[PDB]
RNA sequence: AAUUUCUACUAAGUGUAGAUGGAAA
């Protein structure tokens, strides 16, 4: 009797993953490149209610360069340097700065970043 | 010395400084917890309550007084009225009369039954505590308790009800003019048709209901209008008239109920009664507002029904007598031969003609004066009967039948609409959206408005003002469905300022801290009542406001040199030494100071004032009195240092008040422990406010304002007296007006967009945040402190007799002239003593010049960009207020760009003159916008003022010029105003500068008569072959109209191109146009003057086209509508060189000499008439001056224009 | 049942209308003044995707001030000039002037309105 | 799109350029 309700909460909450990787990569765009966040990018839309942080895959790095995809609008982003050559479609802000992820960051905290 | 120098400290004007108050410290609080504002918030909340508590009194005194009127002169102005008066010189008496009458009402209402305590401090402290019998209504005047100083403007309100100055706003005008006529109109009505209601069906019940005494004649017979001055008694008048209710829903039928039925005869048409008038929306919810458009517009409401009386009785326009119907003269009958006959001007030409025919004689061409002079009795005539403009027309078209067409097909037009708007008026409608964001909903209420309003603005015309007899059958039903009608500008005045009115609110209460007399003054001695001082540190002034019980809290506050030191401003100026001076010495205190009798004997007589040729003793004997007493009452001594003049210098009285005045003025400099203040401050025993706006902070670079100047200067010490502190400072609170959850905000670090196209950067990334209107979103104190700038002038002398002999004696005037225009919003150009033009330009761009650098805010793509949204609104009543306010920010960055060039050159100026010129509909700023202007050019050279100068030099803060009179009213714009000279705008634009031609003929097509008469009345029409021009040899002499030209014989030539108008565009060119014309119709035009060879042909098709490439000839003014880049004006005469006047060769010049667009020819021919009127003024002499005329009529104008150039 | 889907697809179609006006007052925020396109504005969520343009109670106007609300961040834009203060939440770009709608732009289009 | 307040702004970053006579009816 759930045949087609997950379909659509599988489309909820990636629309709701969207908006708020649009809200959050003019955050990025307008920041100096030294005080970027400590990003958690998987390349699979990710939560920023409770995101699983125990898994052990989520990494932390500062964000890259921010850029807006030509074919589509999808706001990409780069990972480190472009000298890593790591270019990712969806993350998210922590202030589990090296690898131990103690908190995601909202986004009151990703904006007053600077 | 420049013709400027010679105006500054001429006359006192007086100005009021605003500034925000930030409560500083721990005052907030304070005044939180003593609760100095829901006090103050409550009584100016109530207020309006007490303005009605004494309306209601004024009202009962009023009904309670006028039963003891007594108008003898009545018994005579009853007769005097009736009498056919035929002037002949004597309805002056029935004037002085009547003047007496209503002031013989006024003398108990001016002199007795109280009018003492009436509008004193009295009538809400003890009278009008007995004047009631509820203790809620008790309460409120209660609390007014010593607060009366905030009702005197009401008070002053309230006197102009009481006297007979002749206006609505009178009782005296309200039952003389508009009660005693309609009192003995009724009378006379009733005296026609006294034997037509029988007795037992009118007057058997009449007599039982109403009043059972006096019963029904005698409120008709004789003076008892000395009984309907009451409401009580037009409340019986009218039901004499209109009927009773006897208390229940019986509803007995009234006097004009009976002539209505009085139509058995159905020939009936009688004139009905009028009834006597008696002296004494929404705008707060969305859900009101349309509540009261539905419940004053819907099919049941009065406004419909007088719509449907209307189309009835204009339906009828038949049976009434179409001589009794006047239209009014004036504008409507501009419009009325419009709709009636089919032209815009046949009324006024067949009432010219015929005053032709009647006051001209046969000379063979008009004379200008006698033109005005016909315009002038045209314009003075009253009213036209239908009758009237029946004979102006010719025969198979009525006059009657046409308007009753005209006013159906109106009528229609508001069923309709009232059609296209049934879903607003159902009862259980309901909005999706507010009413100041919904527009489907605004837009209905004003196609509606819109379509009744211009209904009873059409309607307005058949009143013609007072006249013979007229048709009162049409009259009474027309007044009285009219008068009902009328109601709809105040809903249409009412809704409109509901949809437009901004989205905050300014609206503020005054706060007294607990004490009447707060901040009314600022004195060293009575700052222990008044509690308020102006402290000041460093560079920041802070007001402070003491308390109720710590008066003494500002004084035991020694300097100490703690490192810390407020100042603190003091020594009070003096106050109205005129009358001070003798009411300070007196005062009854000649006891105990001096001894002499002679002295005392002329203060008896007291002959040291005017009434006498003039004394060298007697005078300064009372001055010296005044002197060796001053200089001896210590109060004054040691205050002021008191440094007079010598002996010799003192010619009269007035000198010496004037010298005490100007010395009394010390603003001086005390000092105070700061951390004693700011302890104060903490203890709750003292409020310190501070005075601030963006100029005082502390991030601001720029330059400041110009008040903060002011505001500055009233504390240096290079300010003699010149800006002084006229006492009386307010502090008003203003409380939030927007939600903190509608604030929007431009967020921090986003890249903005600038909106100036004309900006080089194009983007702006602020490090904060922009808040959207942050001032209104926040309790805001204010403060109002008033200044007097220029207190005691010294220069006195009248000023547009001064700038005339300045003007005479100089030898090289320079002249501003700005006139609008189509392309620009404002043209300039200033033209020097000769005629040569040194400098011309637009005012489109102004140049705002700030740090070395300039950025050109254009303010014509601005208002075209408006303009184009305006079209696309669907609603236009705030985007039709947005460019009214547009185009009044613009004039005040035009003032400032016309107060530069007034110093640049110690020019006079050169405006358009409003009241005799009718501007052609498409320039761009209208005349309303105008007239703003020219008031808003005179309210600024009163005091010029460069902010950018030091403030001592003359012409900086403290000196500035004062070269105009203050403003008076918008009539009292014409001939002559310090230096800005009003000067008329005929024959301006279309007049080429090189020579001065001007086109004086008439071009248009009526017949093949008129053609061939044309045709015959020039010299010479040929073709000369050298030039390939077609020279028009004309004489002005031959045509009519022309007497205002001066050379009279022209060569007109086919030079250039034109742009014909077709609304379509077509560049033709005109001798080619001629040749394609003459080889249609077989014209060999090489026969030298082919005059006789062009009365040849005789169809209709060629005059009437050879009539429009001759108007294309002159035409000189070629517009395109589509580009501001190609428009010119050219002329078809040669000037003394040979060549002819083509705009379009000196558009490529950086400073031609001569006018480059068609709108530079404009403000140059307007400072040229200028230049002509100083011309007048280099003839007369030094005591003639003040008569010289300047209004330069068209014969003398076209003279100058046309000797100048040679 | 089938009457609680059709109570929670009207929920994805608001997370939809959310996210296009999210991306479009990032690309209406860069035009300058005099090339941002004619929109039609609503104060309740206008679904861009189908419209029925043939309602008659939506104008098309420009699109002046594109702003961002004090409390949430909900981008309120501003028709016409700012000075009407006629601030709509919810608008969606068309290629029609004032009344005479023809078809809605799409995305691509206002962004390429800048070049 | 910030203001004593109005208009035009962003004008080099909590502002820039002009104007501004309030209270009252
Ligand atoms: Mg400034
Ligand atoms: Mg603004």
């Amino acid at each position: 009797m759930y045949l087609v309700v997950q379909a659509l909460i599988r489309a909820c909450i990636i629309k709701e993953i969207d908006l708020y990787t649009e809200q959050l990569y003019n955050i990025i765009k307008s920041l100096p490149y030294d005080k970027r966040p400590n990003v958690v990018y998987s390349d699979q839309p990710l939560d920023p209610n409770n995101l699983d942080l125990s898994e052990p895959e989520l990494w932390a790095e500062q964000v890259g360069e921010c850029m807006r995809y030509a074919h589509n609008d999808q706001p990409c982003f780069y990972i480190g340097s472009t000298k890593r050559e790591l270019r990712v479609n969806y993350i998210v802000p922590v202030i589990g700065v090296r690898d131990e992820i103690e908190r995601v960051m909202t986004l009151e905290e990703v904006r007053n970043l600077h | 010395m420049s013709k400027l120098e010679k105006f500054t400290n001429c006359y006192s004007l007086s100005k009021t400084l605003r500034f925000k108050a930030i409560p500083v410290g721990k005052t907030q609080e304070n005044i939180d917890n003593k609760r100095l504002l829901v006090e103050d918030e409550k009584r100016a909340e109530d207020y309006k309550g007490v303005k009605k508590l004494l309306d209601r009194y004024y009202l009962s005194f009023i009904n309670d007084v006028l039963h003891s009127i007594k108008l003898k002169n009545l018994n005579n102005y009853i007769s005097l009225f009736r009498k056919k008066t035929r002037t002949e010189k004597e309805n002056k008496e029935l004037e002085n009369l009547e003047i007496n009458l209503r002031k013989e009402i006024a003398k108990a209402f001016k002199g007795n039954e109280g009018y003492k305590s009436l509008f004193k401090k009295d009538i809400i402290e003890t009278i009008l505590p007995e004047f009631l019998d509820d203790k809620d209504e008790i309460a409120l005047v209660n609390s007014f308790n010593g607060f009366t100083t905030a009702f005197t403007g009401f008070f002053d309100n309230r006197e102009n009800m009481f006297s007979e100055e002749a206006k609505s706003t009178s009782i005296a005008f309200r039952c003389i003019n508009e009660n005693l006529t309609r009192y003995i109109s009724n009378m006379d009505i009733f005296e026609k048709v006294d034997a037509i209601f029988d007795k037992h069906e009118v007057q058997e019940i009449k007599e039982k209901i109403l009043n059972s005494d006096y019963d029904v004649e005698d409120f008709f017979e004789g003076e008892f209008f000395n009984f309907v001055l009451t409401q009580e008694g037009i409340d019986v008048y009218n039901a004499i008239i209109g009927g009773f209710v006897t208390e229940s829903g019986e509803k007995i039928k009234g006097l004009n109920e009976y002539i209505n039925l009085y139509n058995q005869k159905t020939k009936q048409k009688l004139p009905k009664f009028k009834p006597l008038y008696k002296q004494v929306e929404g705008y707060t919810s969305d859900e009101e507002v349309l509540e009261v458009f539905r419940n004053t517009l819907n099919k049941n409401s009065e406004i419909f029904s007088s719509i449907k009386k209307l189309e009835k009785l204009f339906k009828n326009f038949d049976e009434y007598s179409s001589a009794g119907i006047f239209v009014k003269n004036g504008p409507a009958i501009s419009t009325i031969s419009k709709d009636i006959f089919g032209e815009w001007n046949v009324i006024r030409d067949k009432w010219n003609a015929e005053y032709d025919d009647i006051h001209l004689k046969k000379k063979a061409v008009v004379t200008e004066k006698y033109e005005d002079d016909r315009r002038k009795s045209f314009k003075k005539i009253g009213s036209f009967s239908l009758e009237q403009l029946q004979e102006y027309a010719d025969a198979d078209l009525s006059v009657v039948e046409k308007l009753k067409e005209i006013i159906i097909q109106k009528v229609d037009e508001i069923y309709k609409v009232y059609g296209s708007s049934e879903k607003l008026f159902d009862a259980d409608f309901v909005l999706e959206k507010s009413l100041k964001k919904n527009d489907a909903v605004v837009a209905i209420m004003k196609d509606l408005l819109d379509s009744v309003k211009s209904f009873e603005n059409y309607i307005k015309a058949f009143f013609g003002e007072k006249e013979t007899n007229r048709d009162e059958s049409f009259y009474g039903d027309f007044v009285l469905a009219y008068d009902i009608l009328l109601k709809v500008d105040h809903i249409y005045d009412a809704i409109r300022n509901y949809v437009t009115q901004k989205p905050y609110s300014k609206d503020k209460f005054k706060l007294y801290f607990q004490n009447p007399q707060f901040m009314g003054g600022w004195d060293k001695d009575k700052e222990t009542d008044y509690r308020a001082t102006i402290l000041r540190y460093g560079s920041k002034y802070y007001l402070a406001i003491m308390d109720k019980k710590y008066a003494k809290c500002l004084q035991k506050i020694d300097k100490d040199d703690v490192n810390g030191n407020y100042e603190k401003i003091n020594y009070k100026l003096l106050p109205g030494p005129n009358k001070m001076l003798p009411k300070v010495f007196f005062s009854k205190k000649w006891m105990a100071y001096y001894n002499s009798e002679d002295i005392q004997k002329i203060y008896k007589n007291g002959t040291f004032k005017k009434g006498d040729m003039f004394n060298l003793n007697d005078c300064h004997k009372l001055i010296d009195f005044f002197k060796d007493s001053i200089s001896r009452y210590p109060k004054w001594s040691n205050a002021y240092d008191f440094n007079f003049s010598e002996t010799e210098k003192y010619k009269d009285i007035a000198g010496f008040y004037r010298e005490v005045e100007e010395q009394g003025y010390k603003v001086s400099f005390e000092s105070a422990s700061k951390k004693e203040v700011d302890k104060l401050v903490e203890e709750g025993k003292l409020y310190m406010f501070q005075i601030y706006n963006k100029d005082f902070s502390d991030k601001s670079h720029g330059t400041p304002n110009l008040h903060t100047m002011y505001f500055k200067l009233l504390f240096d010490e290079n300010n003699h007296g010149q800006i002084r502190l006229s006492g009386g400072a307010e502090l008003f609170m203003r409380r939030a007006s927007l939600k903190k959850e509608e604030l929007v905000v431009h967020p921090a670090n986003s890249p903005i967009a600038n909106k100036n196209p004309d900006n080089p950067k194009k983007t702006t990334t602020l490090s904060y945040d922009v808040y959207k209107d942050k001032r209104f979103s926040e309790d805001q104190y204010e403060l109002h402190i008033p200044i007097a700038i220029n207190k005691c002038p010294k220069n006195i002398f009248k000023i547009n007799t001064e700038v005339r002999v300045l003007l005479k004696h100089d030898d090289n005037p320079y002249v501003i002239g700005i006139d609008r225009g189509e392309r620009n919003l404002l043209y300039i150009v200033v033209v020097d003593g000769k005629g040569n033009i040194v400098e011309q330009y637009s005012l489109n761009e102004i140049i705002n010049n700030f740090n070395g650098i300039r950025i050109k805010t254009d303010y014509h793509s601005l208002l075209d960009k408006k303009e184009k949204e305006r079209f696309e609104a669907r609603q236009n009543w705030t985007s039709i207020e947005n460019i009214k306010e547009l185009k009044a920010g613009y004039i005040s960055q035009v003032v400032h760009k016309i107060c530069e060039l007034v110093e640049k050159y110690d020019a006079v100026i050169a405006l358009e003159d409003l009241n005799s010129g009718f501007k052609n509909s498409r320039v761009k700023v209208e005349k309303q916008v105008y007239q703003k202007f020219e008031k808003m050019l005179i309210d600024k050279l009163n005091y010029m003022v460069d902010k950018k100068s030091n403030p001592c030099a003359t012409g900086g803060a403290l000196k500035g010029y004062q070269i105009t009179n203050k403003f008076e009213s918008f009539k009292s714009m014409s001939t002559q105003n310090g230096f800005i000279f009003y000067i008329p705008a005929w024959l301006t634009s279309k007049i080429d500068p090189s020579t001065g031609f001007v086109n004086l003929l008439k071009t248009k097509y009526t017949s093949i008569a008129d053609s061939k008469k044309f045709i015959s009345s020039f010299d010479r029409i040929m073709y000369v072959p050298e030039e390939d021009l077609f020279e028009f040899a004309l004489d002005y002499k031959n045509f009519s109209r022309t007497d205002a030209d001066y050379i009279k014989k022209w060569k007109l030539y086919s030079y250039g191109n034109r742009i014909r108008i077709f609304f379509d565009w077509e560049e033709v060119c005109l001798t080619s146009a001629y040749k394609e014309l003459f080889n249609k119709y077989g014209i060999n035009y090489q026969q030298g003057d082919i005059r006789a060879l062009l009365c040849e042909q005789s169809d209709k098709a060629f005059y009437s086209s050879f009539m429009a490439l001759m108007s294309l000839m002159l035409q000189m003014r070629n517009s395109i509508t589509g580009r501001t880049d190609v428009d010119f004006l050219i002329s078809p005469v040669k000037n003394s060189d040979g060549i002819f006047y083509d705009s379009r060769n000196y558009e490529a010049q950086e400073n031609a000499i001569l006018p480059k667009n068609a709108d530079a020819n404009g403000a140059y021919n307007i400072a040229r008439k200028v230049l002509w009127a100083i011309g007048q003024f280099k003839k007369a002499e030094d005591e003639k001056l003040d008569k010289v005329k300047i209004a330069i009529s068209n014969k003398e104008w076209l003279e100058y224009a046309q000797t100048s150039v040679k």
